[PDB]
């Protein structure tokens, strides 16, 4: 059916058959990985609002 | 077909790597021929040989 | 000529491109033919 | 209810029912030509005795 958005998540992308994730079954694949310097900075600023940068 | 005794049936097979346009072409062909599509799932649980016939 | 250029560049970059991948690539660059003809290299495996 | 005639006749009863006021609801999703889908409120004559001309 048309007008449908499907979100799927996994921790082991290597276990997904390439036919399951193909351009027309999954139109966008994004990697949500570990923290980075900017990510840690933003997390600290959000958890302790008011402190100096 | 009738004048030669051949059964009046035909079957087609589309094969290839995934995402190259088999299902889309079948839908387009059904639209062009003004036919309908009867989706049959062979690997069902209620499907038997007599029921398939 | 743009279509021929795009096809030649895609065939030079990747060797086995499925029509679904091409459709997705066009989905990225909506109403921007020049962007599609420019960013072929993103299709490299 | 074991015949496709039942389906066709039920559909025809839904369509041609004059101004019958003993209906029952049937919710379905109707895809508009604009590309989106909206709820369709369809009324089928509820069980009872109905009269046509
Ligand atoms: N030749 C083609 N022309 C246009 N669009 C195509 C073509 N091949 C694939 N697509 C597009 O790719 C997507 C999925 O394609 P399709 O379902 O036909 O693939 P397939 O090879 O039949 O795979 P599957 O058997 O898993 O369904 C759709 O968005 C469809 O429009
Ligand atoms: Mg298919």
């Amino acid at each position: 059916t048309e007008a449908r958005i499907v979100f799927m998540t996994t921790n082991y992308i290597d276990r997904l058959d390439p036919a399951l994730i193909r351009p027309g079954r999954v139109d966008l694949k994004e990697y949500v990985g570990y923290c980075s310097h900017w990510q840690l900075t933003q997390m600290f600023q959000r958890f302790y609002p008011g402190q100096a940068p | 077909y009738i004048d030669r005794g051949i059964p009046y049936r035909r079957g087609y097979l589309l094969y290839g790597p995934p995402g190259c346009g088999k299902s889309s072409f079948i839908t387009a062909l059904a639209g062009e021929l003004e036919h309908s599509i009867c989706l049959l799932s062979l690997t069902d649980s209620s499907l038997s040989d007599d029921r398939l016939n | 000529s743009l279509a021929e250029n795009f096809a030649e560049h895609v065939l030079k970059a990747t060797s086995e491109i499925s029509p679904a991948q091409v459709q997705g690539y066009f989905m990225l660059y909506k109403n921007d033919p020049m962007g599609a003809v420019h960013n072929i290299e993103s299709l490299r495996p | 209810a074991r015949d496709r005639s039942y389906a066709w006749l039920l559909s025809w009863l839904t369509r041609h029912s004059t101004r019958t006021q003993h209906l029952s609801v049937e919710t379905s999703y109707l895809q508009h030509e604009s590309g989106r889908i909206s709820t369709k409120f369809e009324f089928i004559p509820s069980p009872g005795n109905h009269f046509i001309w």
